[PDB]
Formats: structure tokens, C-alpha cells, sequence
């Protein structure tokens, strides 16, 4: 069957009502079930036949439907409630299951924590640096990075690497990792990491001396 | 509690044969209706094989003869035996038990397949010692940094698993030179970094390499 | 034309989707767990 959900970045704020619609190609009857995975930790089965929530359950989650349109609704948006929730049809041979709506959660700003790291004098020696340049507790995911070489535009060099929400405190973690030889790094000396977020502020420099 | 240790499984060269077992607590695995799903990385789950109560197999499309299914009365131990693999197989698999109609579930950890060509290395460990510019009235950050391990998992742990707190974790990205790096920083108070001695531990479970890196302020 | 000892008639009530089932070598719920053809067979299923 040709699974289909329609809502892929759907983002409410604290205690909201929001509503996951699963859509097939023919009649399911009502043998869909409702899964929720979250990040790194097993699904878990939360509506089975598409109109019985499991017990233990919290109480919110709540489904209805039959034939071939399915809807997944959600009472009360709880913040440790972040998951990807997919949508399962158990009696028809060709199991297929559903593409996932990786839900989030949705605050203010917040002022980041800019740190940032020097390489090791053994990995200089051993002919390769590494320059990693630390973002935390940021909103959102998107903002503006960029490297500066020699006052010119650089692009195809940088890396980044963004931890997913977290599920208490919905701050976000941003990592850039540079990576250079022996001999690229004895003959330059500058190297600065600059990231403007959406608080307006002053922009971010970071300086740091070879002898300390 | 329905848990399980459905762990077997990492990687072979391409046209290889592994042997996944599964695992089971409170149930007969030859009772109760089970079956095999498959998550690829970042794609939705896919449906490889499943049991029935009296033996009855079923595959999907893409496994008919290079995949087998069986199952064990002796040990539980859902046995799927994965024969004439390819490079497009690596992918999470997850034991399940499902019973059909009243309901309950039991989907265990599940187990990491990545099978390619490349040969195993080890990780680079390297400190990331905090610099003096750390804020001296605010709370410093330091964290232990891991460079090019093959394959994964890899877990990162601080003070053998006492410190859970300010844990940050970064996802694994892929270098051009096809092996993963990740980078763990915590958050601590600084009343700690001269009376309390901070190490990474970084694991690697298939080539079992055990690596203890102490940190110190600088 | 030809002539048997008896001619044998099941009845049974199947929904549309395992009326395939019931047939000869065939494996499922339905005729694993509550009617089986056997392997050889002359008959003829007939569904309304």
C-alpha cells in the first residue's frame, strides 16, 4: 500500500493541539497502528486498529478512522513528548509502513554560548590540525556560519553537525570541525569562527594567542 | 518485561552471510507471531520478514532467497539468517513481536548492519584540554574529542558513566576520507576541575578497543 | 460424463481477501489455522 503523511515539520508551542492524518491507497479497514519512536530509543506502539490507545499510555493520544483516510491526534503537547511517529498496516502481505512526521516543539530565543577549542601540540607534531569552534543553547537549527581565508570567501572546506532538540530544555548544539596538514598550518597564523544569531547583539570575535 | 537483546550482526565484505538471533522474556517465541523490521539510516522503516504460530514464512520483494527466517523452541532466539548480501543492505534491524489483533508489542533495541568493503581502524583520541580564556566568574566547558573510527557504534562516556548532566553528544558525520568523527563536550562548575579528575572513555564494540583518556585543565 | 463413488461439498464463509487462500498450496491464516485443500486436488471452489 502507498502510505501517505502529509505532515512533515509541523512545530507548536507548549501545550498545543495538533493532528497527524496517515493516508492509504485502498481499504485498510481499521488495521493501522500508530507508532512513536524517539531519537535512539525502540517505536512504541501507541494506537492499535487505529481506534484503541494501549494502556500506559498517557491519556492524549487519540485515533480514528477507516478505509483508506486515517487521522492521529494529540491532546495536550507535553515537552518530553519529541518523537517520530509512524504509521503501520499489519494485515495485507506487503507490510509498508509510513514516511514519519518528526515533531518539535517551539520557544523563544536564547543567547548562546560561543567556546572554541585550539589543537593538541601531539596532533600538530603528527602533521594534521583540527580547529573545532563550539555553538550552544541557540534558536533554531538554521543561522548564519561562515569561514574567512585570507579575507576571501570560503565554501566547500566546513562541516557542521547539529544535536537533536532537546526534550527538556529545547536548546540546540552546534559543532564546525576544520581539519588542515603540517604544512598548511606552520604557514598561517589567523583563524576566527564567527556566528550572528537572530538576538540582535554584538557579533561574536574570537581570539586566541599560539603561546597560551 | 518483554525485553530484548536482539544483537548480533556487524559487517561483512559484500556476498557475505551473518546470522542475526533475537531474544525473549516473558514469551515463547514459537507461540506468538514475530517478525523483522528494517530501518534504514534517515528512511522509513521497511518490512523484511515475519513468523507465524505454526511456522508460516513470509519475505518481502527485495529479500525473496538471499534472506531466510527461523525459528528456535530451544533458547527463544528468533533466528534470521542473512545470506548473499549486498552494499545497500546496511540498515538498523529490530527484533518485534507482534501480537495481531488484542494488541501488545515488545520491538527490542535492535542491531546495527553497515556491511561494506573497507577494513576496520581505530579511533583517534584526542584532548580537548580547556583553554585559560574560560570564564572565571561563569561555568567552563571541556569535553574529549574522537577522530576517525570505523564502524560504528561509539559511545562516549565521563567519570565511568557518574556524569550524565551538561552530556552533549554530537551526531556522527561522514569525512571524505569515509571514516566518522564525533565531538562530547560537558558543562561543569570550575570549583570542580582541580579536585575532580575528569576522563573520556570511548568504546568501540567491534574491534573492542578500550581507550581511557584522562583530562586536566591547563 | 464421469461417475465417483460421492462427490463431497465444504460450505464456509470467507471474506474477499483470503477467498485466494482457499485453493490448493496455498498458506495464511485461513488455511493454515482453519481449512486446508490438500496438496492433489479435483474441485472446483465457488464464491459468491
Amino acid at each position: 500500500i502507498r502510505m501517505t503523511q502529509s505532515p512533515a515539520s509541523l512545530s507548536a508551542s507548549i501545550g498545543d493541539r495538533v493532528t497527524i492524518t496517515c493516508q492509504a491507497s485502498q481499504d485498510i479497514n481499521k488495521y493501522l497502528n500508530w507508532y512513536q519512536q524517539k531519537p535512539g530509543k525502540a517505536p512504541r506502539l501507541l494506537i492499535y486498529d487505529a481506534s484503541n490507545l494501549e494502556t500506559g499510555v498517557p491519556s492524549r493520544f487519540s485515533g480514528s478512522g477507516s478505509g483508506t483516510d486515517f487521522t492521529f491526534t494529540i491532546s495536550s503537547l507535553q515537552p518530553e513528548d519529541i518523537a517520530t511517529y509512524y504509521c503501520q498496516q499489519y494485515d495485507n502481505l506487503p507490510i509498508t509502513f509510513g514516511q514519519g512526521t518528526r515533531l518539535e516543539i517551539k520557544r523563544t530565543v536564547a543567547a548562546p554560548s560561543v567556546f572554541i577549542f585550539p589543537p593538541s601540540d601531539e596532533q600538530l607534531k603528527s602533521g594534521t590540525a583540527s580547529v573545532v569552534c563550539l555553538l550552544n543553547n541557540f534558536y533554531p537549527r538554521e543561522a548564519k556560519v561562515q569561514w574567512k581565508v585570507d579575507n576571501a570567501l570560503q565554501s566547500g572546506n566546513s562541516q557542521e553537525s547539529v544535536t537533536e532538540q532537546d526534550s527538556k530544555d529545547s536548546t540546540y548544539s552546534l559543532s564546525s570541525t576544520l581539519t588542515l596538514s603540517k604544512a598548511d598550518y606552520e604557514k598561517h597564523k589567523v583563524y576566527a569562527c564567527e556566528v550572528t544569531h537572530q538576538g540582535l547583539s554584538s557579533p561574536v570575535t574570537k581570539s586566541f594567542n599560539r603561546g597560551e | 518485561e518483554v525485553q530484548l537483546v536482539e544483537s548480533g550482526g556487524d559487517l561483512v565484505q559484500p556476498g557475505g552471510s551473518l546470522r542475526l538471533s533475537c531474544a525473549a522474556s516473558g514469551f515463547i517465541v514459537s507461540r506468538n507471531y514475530m517478525s523483522w523490521v528494517r530501518q534504514a539510516p534517515g528512511k522509513g522503516l521497511e518490512w523484511v520478514s515475519s513468523i507465524y504460530s505454526g511456522g508460516s514464512t513470509f519475505y518481502a520483494g527485495s529479500v525473496k532467497g538471499r534472506f531466510t527466517i527461523s525459528r528456535d523452541n530451544s533458547k527463544n532466539t528468533l533466528y534470521l539468517q542473512m545470506n548473499s548480501l549486498r552494499a545497500e543492505d546496511t540498515a538498523i534491524y529490530y527484533c518485534a513481536r507482534d501480537i495481531p489483533r488484542h494488541g501488545g508489542d515488545s520491538w527490542g533495541q535492535g542491531t546495527l548492519v553497515t556491511v561494506s568493503s573497507a577494513s576496520t581502524k581505530g579511533p583517534s583520541v584526542f584532548p580537548l584540554a580547556p583553554s585559560s580564556k574560560s570564564t572565571s566568574g561563569g561555568t567552563a566547558a571541556l569535553g574529549c574529542l574522537v577522530k576517525d573510527y570505523f564502524p560504528e557504534p561509539v559511545t562516549v562516556s565521563w567519570n565511568s558513566g557518574a556524569l550524565t548532566s551538561g552530556v552533549h553528544t554530537f551526531p556522527a558525520v561522514l569525512q571524505s576520507s569515509g571514516l566518522y568523527s564525533l565531538s562530547s563536550v560537558v558543562t561543569v562548575p570550575s570549583s570542580s576541575l582541580g579536585t575532580q579528575t575528569y576522563i573520556c572513555n570511548v568504546n568501540h564494540k567491534p574491534s573492542n578497543t578500550k581507550v581511557d583518556k584522562k583530562v586536566e585543565p591547563k | 460424463d464421469l461417475c465417483f463413488t460421492n462427490v463431497y461439498a465444504d460450505s464456509f464463509v470467507i471474506r474477499g481477501n483470503e477467498v485466494s487462500q482457499i485453493a490448493p498450496g496455498q498458506t495464511g491464516n485461513i488455511a493454515d489455522y482453519n481449512y486446508k485443500l490438500p496438496d492433489d486436488f479435483t474441485g472446483c471452489v465457488i464464491a459468491w
